């Protein structure tokens, strides 16, 4: 209940959702790569464990 | 444009021991003990899962090789009980148990790969929540980019997991060769040793999801199941007498992660091996989980129950894109919960619940369908034993525990409402329909996915 292969790329091949679809696959990555920035932040910030 | 057949016998072995092998098996030996008092119980009750674990999974090839449609438990209960039934045992498997199950197994991921840069204090409650987070996104986008990179991704760590097993039981080797059972019996408790021991086998019944994608499944799917259970029964009774060489019943019931106390005791200045390959051993399960799930949704797209967006298919890689991306979304959701490992629990009850009515149905098809092909066909008395056993702890359990059991009512109850208005009364004002079609051909746009096909 939506476009076949036929329909899909003669609509979603468009310049515009090339670059869109560029920009959210970018967006995201850059996401994950900075979720790993802030949890190795928080690893460094947190107070380090009491010798033994 | 529908998903290739990829898996060979060597990557659905790689599917279930690296998916089974998991966490349990260092984040659950306490988990018994505290439950079973002594070790000569506990280390039977390890030995116990795991028979019943065989002759469920036995059970498993026979009804696997019958229908032989991907969607697993799932498309077998519909084949047997219909729509409203089927759809409910989706419908607790989209909101709880593989989105659960993958938050538990990345929290184990995160705590014990991190826990080298802190021994002997807690690890940071947040970066154990975003490294359980980063786990299963880099996960999803792997899974998303290539079925042989997901594959030879399982392989790597099965491998690795089995390796760092090795290491264990090889030193609980050497120590006994360098050189009794005080037990709380209760039917009422021993149960909940039972239960504390099948999370550590979960995964049995997770290569019937990909049986529309095995190269072979005639032969590859009954095989992958009766190679991969017996060496995962072995591996785990034999850890366990690792542990129990190391470590006393007060220490095992008292200490934070049994693995690491092992670690310490036997490796010293070179102990941050073993919490690494705990990580590395979770981290292969969330894969096989992110594998096999998207793999259910997907199958129940198809048939009817999910809506269509879920069934589609990115046609330059053949990987479900936004079957994977629900997946994983539904599953950071579970970074909103505290206690998270009391969901153990309500996983435990609904999981072998689910494969009673799936073996109840196994026997019922055989008797009500007698001509459709058997390919393997093992015994009648194995699916008896198994609905017996697993009715019986269903029925012990929910006894002992009637107020948290009846909560867990109300979670499988609450697919009617769902059910009905998406499947079946279909409330459909023409301008609802305009908007759910453009809310897909949206989705499609995005993720350039187009429909299953022949
Ligand atoms: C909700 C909508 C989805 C938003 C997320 C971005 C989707 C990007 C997309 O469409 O991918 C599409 C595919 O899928 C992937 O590329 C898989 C990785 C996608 C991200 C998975 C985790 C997302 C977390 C939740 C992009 O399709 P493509 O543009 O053909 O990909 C070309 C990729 N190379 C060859 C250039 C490398
Ligand atoms: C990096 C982005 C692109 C990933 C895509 C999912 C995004 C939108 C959301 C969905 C649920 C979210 C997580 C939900 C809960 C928590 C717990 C909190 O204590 C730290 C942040 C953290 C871990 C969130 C991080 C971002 C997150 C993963
Ligand atoms: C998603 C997958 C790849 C896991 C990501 C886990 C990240 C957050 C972990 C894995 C190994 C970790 C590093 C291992 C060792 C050190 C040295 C120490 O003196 C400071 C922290 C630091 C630099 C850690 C930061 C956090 C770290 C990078
Ligand atoms: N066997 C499991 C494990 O990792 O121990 C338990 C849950 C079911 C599959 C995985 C997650």
């Amino acid at each position: 209940t939506g476009l076949s292969k036929e329909e899909l790329l003669k609509v979603a091949g468009s310049p515009g959702w090339v670059r869109t679809r560029w920009a959210l696959l970018l967006l995201f990555w850059l996401g994950w790569l900075g979720m790993l920035a802030g949890a190795v932040v928080i690893i460094v910030r947190a107070p380090r464990c009491r010798e033994l | 444009v529908t998903l290739q057949r990829n898996i060979t016998l060597l990557n659905g072995v790689a599917i279930i021991v690296g998916t089974i092998i998991g966490s349990g098996i260092f984040v659950t030996p306490t988990g018994v003990l505290k439950e079973a008092g002594s070790p000569g119980l506990a280390l039977v009750v390890w030995a116990a899962c795991g028979v019943f674990s065989i002759v469920g999974a036995l059970c498993y090839a026979e009804l696997g090789t019958t229908i032989s449609k991907s969607g697993g438990d799932y498309a077998y209960m519909l084949e047997v009980y219909g729509s409203l039934p089927a759809f409910l045992k989706l419908w607790i498997e989209l909101l709880i148990i593989r989105p659960s199950s993958q938050y538990i197994v990345a929290l184990v991921f995160a705590t014990y790969l991190l826990k080298p840069l802190f021994p002997t204090c807690p690890v940071p409650e947040e970066a154990a929540k975003l490294v359980a987070c980063l786990c299963v996104l880099l996960l999803t986008a792997v899974n998303c980019y290539s079925v042989k990179a997901a594959t030879r991704v399982q392989d790597a760590f099965a491998a690795a997991k089995l390796l760092a097993l090795a290491l264990i039981i090889l030193l609980g080797f050497v120590q006994i060769g360098k050189g009794f059972e005080g037990t709380k019996l209760d039917v009422g408790n021993i149960v909940l040793a039972l239960y504390s021991g099948l999370f550590a086998y979960g995964g049995w019944n997770y290569l019937n999801f990909v049986t529309e994608e095995m190269i072979n499944p005639y032969r590859n799917l009954p095989l992958a199941i009766i190679i991969s259970l017996p060496i995962v029964t072995l591996v785990y009774v034999l850890t366990n007498l690792a542990y129990f060489t190391t470590l006393s019943t007060e220490q095992m019931l008292s200490s934070e992660a049994v693995a690491v106390d092992f670690g310490n005791y036997h490796l010293g200045v070179m102990s941050w091996i073993i919490p690494v390959f705990v990580g590395l051993s979770c981290f292969g399960s969330v894969n096989g989980s992110l594998f096999t799930s998207s793999r259910l949704f997907f199958v129940g797209s198809r048939e009817g129950h999910l809506p269509s967006i879920l069934s589609m298919i990115h046609p330059q890689l053949l990987t479900p894109v936004p079957s994977l991306v629900f997946t994983c979304v539904m599953t950071l959701l579970y970074a909103f919960s505290k206690d998270i490992f009391s969901v153990i629990n309500f996983f435990s009850f609904f999981n072998w619940l689910c494969v009673a009515l799936a073996i109840i149905g196994m026997i019922w098809l055989r008797h009500r369908k007698p001509e459709l092909e058997r390919p393997i066909k093992v015994n009648l008395a194995l699916p008896v034993f198994f609905i017996l056993a697993c009715l019986f702890l269903i029925a012990v359990s929910f006894w002992k525990t009637p107020v948290e059991c009846g909560i867990g009512f109300t979670i499988i109850l609450s697919g009617l409402p769902v059910y009905f208005f998406g499947v079946w009364w279909k409330n459909k004002p023409k301008w609802l329909l305009q908007g759910i079609f453009s809310t897909t051909v949206l989705c499609q746009k995005l993720m350039q996915v187009v429909p299953q096909e022949t």
